[PDB]
Parts: C-alpha cells; sequence; structure tokens
C-alpha cells in the first residue's frame, strides 16, 4: 500500500523539542472506521494501520520502503530557523521602537 | 442544574477538598469568589459557595 | 558572519555571536528547560527558568534567553567562552525555580485541559524535585471574560506574560496586560472585554499552561488519545500548515504548524 | 490586594480648564512623542482634582497622552498612591507601619484609628469624611512614629496627639503638619548636634513653611492656586 | 569627629536661611562656570581621585560610573538621572537635600550632567514627598531665573534643562532600570542587565542614575578639592557621609558625619545614646531594611563604612539605622521588613513575585513560634532560592534581612517555638 | 566483579581475535558483539575453555531493528555454574541470511 | 447491609455495628440475569427500541 | 458519588489510560452548568483483567472495584458496562465500599 515517511512536527502546545528528532514510516487508514451499533466503539477492519516505524534518517525509512516494496511519500520536514535578534533582549528598549514594550 | 450542595461564607477565597476525612475527598483546591456575583463553584464536587456580603471580612 | 566559538558544558560549537545562550543550546542539541522565552515574541526573561552557568563569570546564573553570546567575556588566550548547563548551580536553580512555580498552583492536572501535554508538568518531572515543602494557603484568582474562543482559569496562570506579547507584537491589539503588583498582579483584558482579533486562537497554543484554554474543545480529549495528521489548510488561499487532531472518525482540534515560508507558527481563527 | 477599579464610577471626567492647561504644559518636559512620560503627574493631578481616581479619568488621560487604555489601567494599579475608590470626603489618614515606625508605636496609633475612623483600612467612616490606611516607610523615619494627612507629614505622634489631631480635622481645622514634639525638621530633639549657629533664620521647616502659607493640605486642587510656568522652553 | 567647616550640607535642617541669595552666601553656585571650563575630562578625573562611591546603596565608585558614558554624541542624546526616590524602610537622608539644601543638588546635577555631555536632566523623587518636591521645583525656578539653568548655564557656555518627575508609591521604581521605565511612562519594572544604562537607558539613550546625596556632593569635591573629601573616613572609604539614626535611642536624627566613624562615637554623639543606656542595645540594622541585622554584642567595634559593615557580614547601605533596645521583639522587627519585600516585589519575576510572599508567611508564623525548628533550615534554604536567581536586586534584598536574622538571632527563634510549645 | 568480566572480556578478545568485533560492561554484564561466521567456533570456546566455563545456553533469542542495515540481533545467553558467571554473545544477521 | 460480615470482612455484625448509608444509596438487588430486568446495552437487540447512533448531521433537503 | 449526591468522575481520563486491558472507554462534554464530567463511561468487563490499576490512578476516588463477585450472565453484552450500570453499582454498594476505603486508607 502506501505508506508515509515524515518528520514529525513539534507539539504546538509544547515547547519541547525531543519527539522532532525521529523519522516515521506510517501505514495511514486505509478504509472507513464504523460505529460499533451496540456499544458506540470505533470499529475497525484495518490492523495494518496498528504498524509504526521509527527510523533516525530519512534514508533509513526510504531504503526500507523500498527494500518491502512499498510506495512511499516522502512530506519534508519544516525546521524552525533562528529567529536571531541583532539587538537581543534590548531591542525592547530600541529608541526607535513603534511603541513601548509591554514586559 | 442546582447545586448539589450550598455554603455560605465570610471569606472570600475557600478551599474544597469533598469535605473527606484523611485523603478520601478530591485534591485540595482554593476558589476565589468574585465580588461581582458573590459565589464560586467548586470543579470537583460542584458544591457552591456563597458569600454573606453584610459579614464578609476583607482578609 | 564572524562566528564565534563556544563551549556548552562538552560541546564546542561554532555561532552568529548575536544568538542568544538559549538558541546556541537549541543548535548544540542541548535541552534548556523554559516557560517565558519563545522564539518569535520578544525575550522577557521573567520565568527564570533558563538559568545557565558562565564559567568564570560572577556566581550569579545568568538567564540564557536575554544573554547574546558576544555579551561573554572571551576566554583566557582567546579560548572558547565556557556555559554550563549541568552544573550543580544549575541544578539547584532549576529546583528551586520550578518549586516557586508550584507554591502557588492549583492542584488541577485532572480537570485541566493542559494535562498531559503541559509544560509545567513536564518540566516539573523532569527538573524539579518529587516533592512538597509548602504548608500555606495557595492564591485563588478570578477568571476572564476573553469571549467564545477561549476559556479562562487564572489561577493556572504563571505570569509568563507570553499571551501579552503575542496579542500586542503580533495580533497587533492593546486588550491584554498584567495590571497590579507582585503575588497580586493579574493578566487581563482591559474592563474584561471579550478579545477582538482573528488571530487570538494562538494564544492558547502560547499559554504553557491551562490558563489559557479553548472552549470549543474543552474537556472533550486528552493529547495521548489523538491520531495527528500533518495537513494544509483551505480556510483561506495562504495554505497554512496545520495538524488535524482525530478520534476514531471524527477531527477533534486543529493546530498549527510550524512552516517559516508560509504561516510560520500561527493561524488564523 | 488586589487593585481594581472601583464597581460604582462616575460617567465622565473632564480636567477644569488651568488643570487641563497645567497637563498640557507637563507634556513639554520630554521629548517628541514622548508625552506618554506625563502619565503619572497627569493621573495624580486627576486625582488630586477629583479625590480618588475614576475610570473615565484613567481613560481620559489615556486619550490626553495618546496611550492604550490598558497601558493607563496598569500605571493606575501598580503605583498605590493612587485612590481607586473613594476616600475620605474630608480627609485620609496614611499611618506608616514598617519597622522603624513599628517599633516606636506605629500599631497603637492604627489602634487609634480603628476607634475613631472605622474598624477597617479604606472604609468610609459613618459620616463617609474620614479613611485611613496603612503604609510602607514614608521616608520620615527619624521622626517616627508619623502620619501623611492630605500632603503633608504629620510627624512624631502619639495615641493622645494622633486622636487630637484627628479632632480638629473633624471639626474644619487643618493643624499644623511637622513634628509635633517641638523639633524643627530631623535635627536632634533638644537642638541640633550640628550646624547649631543657624537656628532662626527660618521660623518653620520647608515642608511646614509651605504648608502654612498655601493651606492646600487637604482641598482639591482645581490648578488656579499655583501659577503654570515651563521656563525650561526657552532653553531653545 | 567632623566641624561645621568640613560638613558639606551646611543647611541640612534648614534652619538658616533658604532662598537663593542664603545659598550663594553659603558657597553655593560658586564660580560655576571655571569649574565646567576644566573640561569633561579634568572634571571626571577628579572624581575618580575623590574616592567617592554611590551614596544610592551599592556604593560603585561615582567617577568610574561617569567614565562609562559615551565622548561623542552619535545622535542619540544624553540623560542623567538623578534618584531621589528614598523608599528605603531606614532612609531619610535624602528627604533634607532636596527641601533645605537643594541649591547642591541642582548644582551637582549641572555639573555632573556637563560631564557626561547630557543637556538634559532628570530627578525623579517619590510621589510621597509632596513637599519636598514643591520646595525643589522652587528652588529650580529660582536657578532659571537667575541663570544659573539654560541657555547658557550659570554662564558656562552649556545649555542645560533640569526638570523634576515624580512617581506615584512604588519602592521598586527606586532601582535604577525600572526608575527609566517608570519615567518613560509606563510601570516601572527592572530590566536585565544588558544592555547596560550606559548603553541604553532613557528611550533607549545613554544615561547615568546617580542618587541624590552622590550628586549634591560633587560641586564641594570639586571646589574644595579631591584630596581634602579623600582626607576623611578610611582607604577605600572616603568621604563625609549623611548618617540616619532611627530607633530606640534617645534623640533620632540624621547628621552629616566622616565615613569610617565607629558605630558607638555616632550614637552616642548624635544619637544620645542607646534608649536605658548603652547595655539596653539589642540589636542593629546598619544602613536600612536591606541590611542583615547586627548583634549587640557585634555593634560594639563595628566601623560605619563599606569594609566596616561588609566584614561584620553585613552592608553599609544607606548608612540609616534602625537601633532596637531589649524591648524589642526582633523577629516582629524583621518580619515587618518581610512583610515590606512582599508589599513591594514588582511581580515580574518568579523566584521574588512567589518566594517573597513564601518567606513573609513563614516568619510570621516564627514570631507566633507556630512552627517546627526544622523550617529556619527550610526558609534559610528558601532565601538562598530567591538570591542571585532574579532580575533585579531587591529579590536579594529579601532574603538577606531573614538570613541576618537566623545567623545571629536563631536562639530566639528556637525559644519562641519551645514557648509556645 | 567489574573488574572480573573486563578480564574475562580481554582473555576471550585475545583468544579469539578474529572471533570478537568488540565486548562491552554495563549494568554488571558482559556482552560480545560477534561476527556470524565465527559465533559457533565462539560458543564452543567458550563453553569449553577453563577460564570461561559457560556450559549452560540459558537461551537464545532475536531482536529486530528495522532502521540499521542487518536488521536482527541474535543473543546467546550462557551460563557458568562451574565460575559462577554470566555472558552474552551477539550477532547482527540480515534479513535473509542464514545463521 | 450483611455481605461485610457474612464474608469476615467485618467483625462486628449490623446488628450491632450497623452501616452508615446516604440518602442518595439505592436498594439492593439480587443478579437479574436470566430475567428481563437484566441489564443491556443501549444497543442491544433486548432493549426493543435500541438507541441509534451517529457522529454527524446530514443535510436535509428543503 | 460525593456524600453530597454529585458524582466523583471529572473525565480526567486516567484510568482510560493506565488500563493495561485497554477496557475503559471515555467520552466527556462539559455539563449543562458547565461541569467536566463524562457522556460515555464503558468497562468491557470480558477485557478487564481486575488489576485495580484504575482505582489506583483516579485521584477523586471515582471509579473502584467493589465487594461484588457473584455477577455471572446468561448472555456476554450483560458484561459490556455502561455509565449508568456502573452508578447504579455503586448506589447499591457505596456503604460497604465506604467502609472498605476507610479500612485501606492507612495503607493507600
Ligand atoms: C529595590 C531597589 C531599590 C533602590 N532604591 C534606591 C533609592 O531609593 N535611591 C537610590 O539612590 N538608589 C536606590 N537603589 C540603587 C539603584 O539601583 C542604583 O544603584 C543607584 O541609584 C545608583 O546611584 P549611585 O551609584 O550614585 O548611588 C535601589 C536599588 C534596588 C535594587
Ligand atoms: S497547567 Fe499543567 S501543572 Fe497546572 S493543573 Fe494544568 S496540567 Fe497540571
Ligand atoms: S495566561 Fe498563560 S500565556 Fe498569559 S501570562 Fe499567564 S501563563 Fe503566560
Ligand atoms: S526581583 Fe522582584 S522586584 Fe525585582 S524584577 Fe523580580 S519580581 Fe520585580
Ligand atoms: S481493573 Fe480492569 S478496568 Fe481497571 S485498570 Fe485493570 S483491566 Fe483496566
Ligand atoms: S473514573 Fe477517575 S480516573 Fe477515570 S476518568 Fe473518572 S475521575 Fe478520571
Ligand atoms: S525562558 Fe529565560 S527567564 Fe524565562
Ligand atoms: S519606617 Fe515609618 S517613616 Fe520610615
Ligand atoms: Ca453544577
Ligand atoms: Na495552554
Ligand atoms: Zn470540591
Amino acid at each position: 500500500m502506501r505508506v508515509r515517511i515524515y518528520k514529525p512536527a513539534r507539539n504546538a502546545m509544547q515547547s519541547g523539542t525531543a519527539r522532532t528528532r525521529n523519522w516515521v514510516l506510517d501505514f495511514p487508514p486505509a478504509d472507513p472506521r464504523a460505529i460499533d451499533p451496540l456499544m458506540g466503539w470505533t470499529s475497525s477492519d484495518d490492523t495494518q494501520s496498528q504498524v509504526r516505524l521509527r527510523f533516525e534518517t530519512r534514508k533509513q525509512a526510504e531504503d526500507y520502503a523500498r527494500e518491502h516494496g512499498l510506495d512511499y511519500e516522502v512530506i519534508e520536514p519544516h525546521t524552525r530557523a533562528a529567529n536571531i535578534r541583532p539587538r537581543g533582549y534590548g531591542e525592547n528598549f530600541a529608541s526607535d521602537r513603534r511603541a513601548p514594550w509591554t514586559h | 442544574i442546582p447545586a448539589p450542595e450550598i455554603q455560605t461564607v465570610t471569606s472570600w477565597k475557600v478551599a474544597c477538598d469533598g469535605d473527606e476525612a484523611r485523603g478520601l475527598g478530591h485534591p485540595r483546591v482554593w476558589l476565589a469568589i468574585p465580588r461581582d456575583t458573590g459565589w464560586v463553584e467548586c470543579g470537583y464536587c460542584d458544591k457552591r459557595f456563597v458569600i454573606d456580603r453584610e459579614h464578609a471580612h476583607d482578609d | 558572519a564572524d562566528l564565534r566559538k563556544i563551549k556548552i558544558d562538552d560541546t564546542i560549537i561554532e555561532v552568529d555571536p548575536n544568538m542568544t545562550l538559549i538558541q546556541a543550546c537549541e543548535m548544540a542539541g542541548i535541552e534548556v528547560p523554559r516557560f517565558c522565552y519563545h522564539e518569535r515574541l520578544s525575550i522577557a526573561g521573567n520565568c527564570r527558568m533558563c538559568l545557565v552557568e558562565v564559567v568564570g563569570g560572577p556566581p550569579k546564573p545568568a538567564a540564557s534567553c536575554a544573554m547574546q553570546v558576544k555579551d561573554l567575556r572571551p576566554g583566557p588566550e582567546g579560548a572558547p567562552s565556557e556555559i554550563r548547563t549541568n552544573s550543580p548551580m544549575v541544578k539547584k536553580a532549576r529546583e528551586g525555580v520550578m518549586e516557586f512555580l508550584l507554591i502557588n498552583h492549583p492542584l488541577d492536572c485532572p480537570i485541566c485541559d493542559q494535562g498531559g501535554e503541559c509544560d509545567l508538568q513536564d518540566q516539573a518531572m523532569a527538573y524539579g524535585v518529587d516533592f512538597s515543602r509548602y504548608r500555606e494557603p495557595k492564591r485563588a484568582t478570578e477568571d476572564l471574560n476573553l469571549g467564545p474562543l477561549v476559556e479562562t482559569h487564572m489561577t493556572r496562570c504563571i505570569s509568563c506574560t507570553r499571551c501579552v506579547r503575542f496579542t500586542t507584537e503580533v495580533a497587533g491589539i492593546t486588550q491584554m496586560g498584567q495590571t497590579g503588583r507582585g503575588e497580586d498582579s493579574e493578566i487581563t483584558s482591559y474592563l474584561n472585554q471579550t478579545l477582538e482579533s482573528n488571530m487570538q486562537g494562538n494564544i492558547i497554543d502560547l499559554c504553557p499552561v491551562g490558563a489559557l484554554v479553548s472552549k470549543p474543545y474543552a474537556f472533550t480529549a486528552r493529547p495521548w488519545e489523538l491520531t495527528k495528521t500533518e495537513s494544509i489548510d483551505v480556510m483561506d488561499a495562504l495554505g497554512s500548515s496545520i495538524r488535524i487532531d482525530t478520534k476514531g472518525r471524527e477531527v477533534m482540534r486543529i493546530l498549527p504548524r510550524n512552516h517559516d515560508g508560509v504561516n510560520e507558527e500561527w493561524i488564523s481563527d | 490586594m488586589l487593585r481594581r477599579l472601583s464597581p460604582i464610577q462616575p460617567d465622565s471626567f473632564e480636567f477644569t480648564p488651568a488643570n487641563l492647561e497645567w497637563a498640557r504644559a507637563q507634556m513639554t518636559k520630554y521629548p517628541e512623542g514622548r508625552q506618554q512620560s506625563a502619565i503619572i503627574p497627569v493621573l495624580w493631578r486627576a486625582q488630586e482634582q477629583e479625590g480618588w481616581l475614576s475610570r473615565p479619568a484613567i481613560e481620559y488621560c489615556a486619550d490626553l497622552l495618546g496611550m492604550p487604555y490598558i497601558r493607563a489601567l496598569e500605571v493606575a494599579t501598580f503605583y498605590f498612591m493612587f485612590q481607586l475608590q473613594p476616600v475620605g470626603s474630608v480627609a485620609h489618614i496614611q499611618i506608616c507601619g514598617t519597622t522603624t515606625c513599628m517599633i516606636c508605636g506605629a500599631e497603637d496609633l492604627i489602634r487609634v484609628c480603628k476607634e475613631k475612623i472605622a474598624p477597617e483600612p479604606h472604609a468610609l467612616s459613618a459620616d463617609g469624611r474620614f479613611s485611613w490606611e496603612e503604609v510602607e516607610c514614608l521616608g520620615a523615619c527619624t521622626n517616627a512614629p508619623m502620619a501623611q494627612i492630605g500632603k503633608d507629614f504629620y510627624e512624631d505622634l502619639t495615641v493622645e496627639k494622633l486622636a487630637a489631631l484627628i479632632d480638629r480635622f473633624a471639626a474644619g481645622e487643618v493643624p499644623v503638619p511637622g513634628p509635633q514634639n517641638g523639633r524643627f525638621s530631623a535635627e536632634a530633639l533638644g537642638g541640633p548636634t550640628a550646624l547649631a549657629d543657624l537656628k532662626g533664620g527660618e521660623a518653620h521647616n520647608a515642608s511646614v513653611a509651605r504648608a502654612l502659607r498655601l493651606g492646600d493640605s487637604i482641598k482639591r486642587i482645581d490648578g488656579t492656586e499655583v501659577p503654570i510656568t515651563t521656563p525650561w522652553l526657552a532653553t531653545q | 569627629m567632623l566641624n561645621d567647616q568640613d560638613r558639606i550640607f551646611t543647611n541640612l535642617y534648614g534652619m538658616g536661611d533658604r532662598s537663593l541669595a542664603g545659598a550663594k552666601k553659603r558657597g553655593h553656585w560658586d564660580g560655576t562656570a571655571a569649574i565646567i571650563q576644566r573640561g569633561r575630562d579634568k572634571i571626571i578625573d577628579e572624581m575618580k581621585a575623590s574616592g567617592l562611591r554611590g551614596r544610592g546603596g551599592a556604593g560603585f565608585p561615582t567617577g568610574m560610573k561617569w567614565s562609562f558614558m559615551p565622548k561623542e554624541s552619535d545622535g542619540r542624546p544624553s540623560y542623567l538621572v538623578i534618584n531621589a526616590d528614598e523608599s528605603e524602610p531606614a532612609t531619610c537622608k535624602d528627604r533634607e537635600i532636596m527641601r533645605h539644601d537643594p541649591h547642591t543638588l541642582i548644582e551637582g546635577a549641572l555639573i555632573a550632567s556637563f560631564a557626561m555631555g547630557a543637556h538634559a536632566a532628570y530627578i525623579y523623587i517619590r510621589g510621597e514627598f509632596i513637599r519636598e518636591r514643591e520646595a525643589l521645583q522652587a528652588a529650580i525656578d529660582e536657578c532659571y531665573d537667575a541663570g544659573l539653568l539654560g541657555r547658557n548655564a550659570a554662564g558656562s557656555g552649556w545649555d542645560f534643562d533640569l526638570y523634576l518627575h515624580h512617581g506615584a508609591g512604588a519602592y521598586i521604581c527606586g532601582e535604577e532600570t525600572a526608575l527609566l521605565e517608570s519615567l518613560e511612562g509606563k510601570k516601572g519594572m527592572p530590566r536585565m542587565k544588558p544592555p547596560f544604562p550606559a548603553g541604553a537607558g532613557l528611550y533607549g539613550c545613554p544615561t547615568t542614575v546617580n542618587n541624590v546625596e552622590s550628586i549634591a556632593v560633587v560641586p564641594t569635591i570639586l571646589r574644595r578639592g579631591a584630596e581634602w573629601f579623600a582626607s576623611f573616613g578610611r582607604p577605600n572609604n572616603a568621604g563625609v557621609k549623611l548618617f540616619g539614626l532611627t530607633g530606640h535611642v534617645n534623640t533620632p536624627c540624621v547628621v552629616e558625619e566622616a565615613m569610617s566613624i565607629p558605630m558607638r562615637e555616632l550614637i552616642e554623639k548624635h544619637g544620645g545614646g542607646i534608649r536605658g543606656g548603652w547595655k539596653n542595645l539589642k540589636a542593629v540594622i546598619p544602613g536600612g531594611a536591606s541590611c542583615p541585622v547586627l548583634t549587640a554584642e557585634q555593634c560594639e567595634n563595628a566601623i560605619m563604612d563599606y569594609d566596616g559593615m561588609r566584614e561584620l557580614r553585613s552592608s553599609f547601605g544607606t548608612a540609616c539605622m534602625i537601633v532596637m533596645d531589649q524591648s524589642t521583639d526582633v523577629v516582629k522587627a524583621i518580619w515587618r521588613l518581610s512583610k515590606f519585600f512582599k508589599h513591594e516585589s514588582c511581580g515580574q519575576c518568579t523566584p521574588c513575585r512567589e518566594g517573597t510572599g513564601w518567606m513573609m508567611r513563614v516568619m510570621e508564623r516564627l514570631v507566633r513560634g507556630d512552627a517546627e525548628v526544622e523550617e529556619i533550615d527550610m526558609l534559610f534554604d528558601v532565601t538562598k532560592q530567591v538570591e542571585g536567581h532574579t532580575i533585579c536586586a531587591l529579590g536579594d534584598a529579601a532574603a538577606w534581612p531573614i538570613q541576618g536574622l537566623i545567623r545571629n538571632f536563631r536562639e530566639e527563634i528556637e525559644d519562641r517555638i519551645k514557648a509556645k510549645r | 566483579s567489574d573488574e572480573a568480566l573486563l578480564e574475562l572480556a580481554e582473555h576471550i578478545a585475545l583468544r579469539r581475535e578474529n572471533d570478537v568485533i568488540s565486548t562491552q560492561v554495563a549494568f554488571g554484564e558482559l556482552t560480545v558483539n560477534a561476527t556470524l561466521s565465527g559465533v559457533i567456533g565462539l560458543i564452543e570456546f567458550l563453553r569449553n575453555d577453563p577460564n570461561c566455563r559457560f556450559s549452560t545456553l540459558i537461551d537464545i533469542t532475536a531482536v529486530d531493528n528495522p532502521a540499521r542495515p542487518a536488521r536482527f540481533d541474535v543473543v546467546y545467553h550462557l551460563l557458568s555454574m562451574y565460575q559462577n558467571q554470566r555472558i552474552r554473545v551477539k550477532v547482527q544477521v540480515r534479513e535473509d541470511e542464514l545463521v | 447491609e450483611w455481605h461485610g460480615w457474612l464474608h469476615h470482612t467485618y467483625k462486628e455484625p449490623p446488628t450491632a455495628a450497623p452501616l452508615a448509608h446516604k440518602p442518595w444509596e439505592k436498594p439492593h438487588e439480587p443478579n437479574l440475569t436470566g430475567s428481563s430486568g437484566a441489564y443491556h446495552p443501549a444497543g442491544s437487540l433486548y432493549r426493543a427500541q435500541p438507541v441509534e447512533r451517529r457522529d454527524y448531521d446530514a443535510w436535509q433537503p428543503e | 458519588r460525593y456524600p453530597n449526591g454529585e458524582e466523583r468522575c471529572i473525565a480526567c481520563k486516567l484510568c482510560e489510560a493506565v488500563c493495561p486491558a485497554q477496557a475503559i472507554t471515555i467520552d466527556a462534554e462539559p455539563r449543562e452548568d458547565g461541569s467536566r464530567r463524562t457522556t460515555r463511561y464503558d468497562i468491557d468487563m470480558t477485557k478487564c483483567i481486575y488489576c485495580g490499576f484504575c482505582q489506583e490512578a483516579c485521584p477523586v476516588d471515582a471509579i473502584v472495584e467493589g465487594p461484588n463477585f457473584e455477577y455471572a450472565t446468561e448472555t456476554r453484552e450483560e458484561l459490556f458496562y455502561d455509565k449508568q450500570k456502573l452508578l447504579a453499582n455503586g448506589e447499591r454498594w457505596e456503604a460497604e465500599i465506604a467502609r472498605n476505603l476507610q479500612l485501606d486508607a492507612p495503607y493507600r
């Protein structure tokens, strides 16, 4: 089937970056899930979606998909470039600031 | 929905833990009664604390 | 383009001298705890969680978020300047600040939507002690009326002022401020009015604790249950990078994800 | 203590013409585009005119200086000399409670206030004419214990003397400020131990002498009491 | 000892004539033009040699601070800000200078401002000093009329403007960077350093902040001479100093004396001695609220100067003392300071916004004895978590008073716990 | 036992240089990384050698490492009741390679 | 009321040491499994009005 | 329930997270009064291993394993417990459950 190779992005709700180092090969859900009539649970016949592989480099993920005859898409990551402030903390008190800094 | 329990207090800050002995309630939290409405509700047990304005003593 | 060598713990690295120590540490892959600093907001320096040791400087720990590399006094003979993120001073400083952050914090994790993806929980686990010494009553705070998108539990606020800095600098509105003084200083909107901005939903992400949370999402899920899909938004032609969080058959919420060239890390309401 | 505006607010505020003139002069002390610097003095004048700082005053002064309302509200709540609710119409007694005044009998003075003015601070007396609060050091510690009423320091106090002072205010009088034990300003009791020869040159010290001349100790300032002068505008 | 001929503030009590003419009789505004024509370098070099040290609380060499200011203007004006906040709980020396001997402050402002190349100076006075500000403003207007301030200030060829700005009741606004924030129309929260004020201060322009007494002393040092000033006091502790004697002395007062005077001689000569005799002395807070308390025995040979107080593990501070006799509850005295610092913290940064309240509430229980003895070491540990970890030195100032109590009066704390239990 | 296990690892590395790729002592346990072609010879030496008498085979298992060129590790756990010591032997195996 | 005593959990019988009861408690029921009062899930075919489930609202033509 | 009659569960989902057998399923919304409460609370009693981890994880003593063990059923679906079934068990067994909590409190 089709697998996704991508680098998971930082969770916006948190500032930590430890869950952004690894590449993952994922088997995205293949068919719709259903509602169990008896209890309302989420039913599925797609056990392949249980599989989630973890790699250190994009090459390792791409290799594995090739050796195993998997059609894959590689989604490139969007690293956040450092916002280098030329004056650093001092720009809060620059004489040419549009408005006073709020602290 | 009516409150399960109302207590009238003379302080603007109250603590609720479910009123249960030695670790049988809920985590102990401090609640602030607004001066506008005069009541606050516990997020764990839904107990409502209502200020007694005439006797309400500022700390 | 005159890169400067700096030694962080045991890593020698070459960086732009205008970088702050916290930016240099991330470039070296060294984790530094933080609450008030954000990459895209003005440096505040108020949480004091990012304190590091500058070898050879005064015994005071230095806030790594506010100290540029060029401010470090060069090492003897021109050796690279050294900063420690692992020393006993740093360990004690982080434990002390974490203790101060928790003495007045409410015991709300079970009823707080941040639970499970909370920087306060996670850094308290990694950088604080496992017990309490505080035996006094805790502070209790009144909540705000910010409108139908942001629910407030201001007793949880840790006074990082991220919300104030985002709404003022990025959203371009002047409704939020910090009134009063001391431990009774309150983050607030003027006249307790609802925020008027189609960018306001971003403060839910920025708030490190469950002080500012999403009303529509409130109580419906925990972070560990959600399946995450990195996708592209179509509500406008900007094509913002987003994360769609699903549980079973339903989308549960929509979060921004970073794209420096399109939407940075913001989305509209 | 939470710093909040009073729930009951006047409908509007307006500077008197002479106070609006005075405020505009204050804005000329600071460089172009820095007129927001005058927020504290201008907010102070609004309180002096009305006796307390109301919301329309804060918004009026923010508009005058081109500040956001939240920015002006932050100033009003951060600085504790601003009264965000009505105080005693006649006088508001501020008693120092810090250490030096505490070990010289400040707490006994606070007991006098509770008996005569009101059981709790910031609370109006039944008349609505007097209120009190405890404050931190007023920088007159050699004259401890001391209190501030209106513009003036009443110094070297005692329960008997403070009680008598409150009685004179209650009768419509303004007792003489300054040391109440006969001292001049801050020299040792019983004559200066230094610079002793100068005695006699002035009847009262600078604070008392001005208070007696102008009689604005507890007076609502309308701006026509002191001429408005801007000598710095000539320097350019 | 110091005699009237050597006292710089010669009308400190305001007993003599307070008019501008009366000030000129006392030698003020005497040859101001000549001093200024000596140039910037000579004035700074003289301030360096005089050995003056900041009288605001930290004692940093004043001339050195003046030499951080840029020599050429890069487009941004320079500023001198004179610190008249004086909200330290025992400190009242500056009140006298502003209302009784203002012309010492005004002339020093002009000379100091010229030395830094500043055309404007701002005095930040606390809002409670309403009559001091009215009196100081009247003197500034006299000087403007006489030509001592303005287009060609005192005939020196320097355009100088002096403005008076007042606060509204915040002790943190005396901190140098918080002052600039307050002066700009903001709530007075300190800034971290860097940037340093000499680089970016008021309006993001180079600024120097000096205490009132630091500036008011300048003209006399330049007129009489740097060597004369350095004659008084011990080496590295030069000059004459205004002292505040407060608390349980017979005659509390403010007086000018030489540096490095023994504490006892100061008290007995000008304070009239301790209430009930020297043997009634219990404790002394030597330099304002933020100075660790001293026992009765440590005060025996204490020398009132920067090195003397440091040697006793205390601080010289502002040199205004709180004298407590044997009838005073010292734990209650230090507790009321903890209540003061809790009341004054700006709330910006975590260790002080949260730490000061915690320290205050533990101190309150120690006053009553409602504590365990292990909480004394716990409290000492908490103070160490605040000290050195905050943005500004108020965090440190809130920890030192408690640390001094534990170091010097621990047995008195342990007695209260035993007494109650 | 830490010095003992390091000494024992040198003895094995010396006597079976070509079998042994490396040795490690972590958490008080000695692990020997061996080549696939020499694993049987090495385990035979460990069983019979006087200093290291590993005559009890505790178990054999595998570990999957899909990110690695040789995805499988085969792990041999051996015990010596006479010397009172343990050892682990690890060999890296590619998919479809024979062991 | 008697379960704890009968299973030796508590020493004293409810006659001597009665159990405290809250006003919102409900009377005891035996096992009802083979009867019509047996519990069944809301979607059970025993219910005869099984609760219909959905997680989206469908558009209705005018 | 609390002594005041309100439900103890506040839909924190710690029991659902710790459950080794994934026997618990929870859905929650803000109640009409704004309270944090569940709308679904299912325990699959044929998945449950009766380990008691859920009652250890619960911060408010909402979910407990009670003293009853004689509830064998004639059909399998009678062992799919929904929220009302579990609450009914709590209202009938509260007196014994509360006493057991008091007896074991010194060890918890
Ligand atoms: C909390 C705090 C309050 C301060 N208050 C004053 C003050 O009231 N007056 C003063 O001159 N310096 C005060 N200072 C010291 C100033 O920060 C600064 O060091 C000083 O004004 C510099 O002037 P100087 O070197 O001439 O003494 C304070 C410092 C802190 C940390
Ligand atoms: S903000 Fe974090 S630490 Fe605070 S109650 Fe919520 S989950 Fe717990
Ligand atoms: S509400 Fe949140 S973002 Fe705003 S100051 Fe408080 S903790 Fe920071
Ligand atoms: S130490 Fe206290 S006064 Fe200083 S910046 Fe921090 S919170 Fe404000
Ligand atoms: S007792 Fe049952 S429901 Fe509770 S955690 Fe264990 S398996 Fe899950
Ligand atoms: S039963 Fe307890 S642990 Fe489970 S969701 Fe409810 S409160 Fe949380
Ligand atoms: S991240 Fe540096 S002080 Fe907050
Ligand atoms: S302690 Fe009261 S005026 Fe200073
Ligand atoms: Ca309710
Ligand atoms: Na948040
Ligand atoms: Zn409760």
